[PDB]
């Protein structure tokens, strides 16, 4: 997986 | 007491704890500071970053007065990762596993 900020 | 400072010998036990974490197979996301090439907005979101390399430097420099301060840096490595990453991500998983390992090793150091 690539790191990305959660939105929920 | 929790107000009692760390001694020189205590610092060798913290190093052992820090090194046990750095050797754990789930520690991979936390060995170094987050690279912006991997997470371009990370430092826009997490304003108090921490990583295992930073903790190692601070243990080498005797930055910590009290064990509570060391535990606060450690717990931030994990709380930042759950704040940033979604709950189904590999990162979040690493943070759950490594935090329980750290609690098991921290109980060992305290007694």
């Amino acid at each position: 997986g690539a790191k990305r900020h959660r939105k929920v | 007491s929790v107000l009692t400072p760390l001694t020189e010998k205590d610092y060798e036990g913290l190093k052992r704890v820090l090194r046990s974490l750095q050797a754990h197979k789930m520690a991979w996301p936390f060995l170094e500071p987050v690279d912006p090439n991997d997470a371009p907005d990370y430092y826009g979101v997490i304003k108090e970053p921490m990583d295992l390399a930073t903790m190692e430097e601070r243990v080498q420099r005797r930055y910590y007065e009290k064990l509570t301060e060391f535990v606060a840096d450690m717990t931030a490595i994990f709380d930042n990762c759950r704040y940033y990453n979604p709950s189904d991500s590999p990162f979040y998983q690493c943070a759950e596993v490594l935090e329980s390992f750290f609690v098991q090793k921290l109980k060992g150091f305290k007694a």
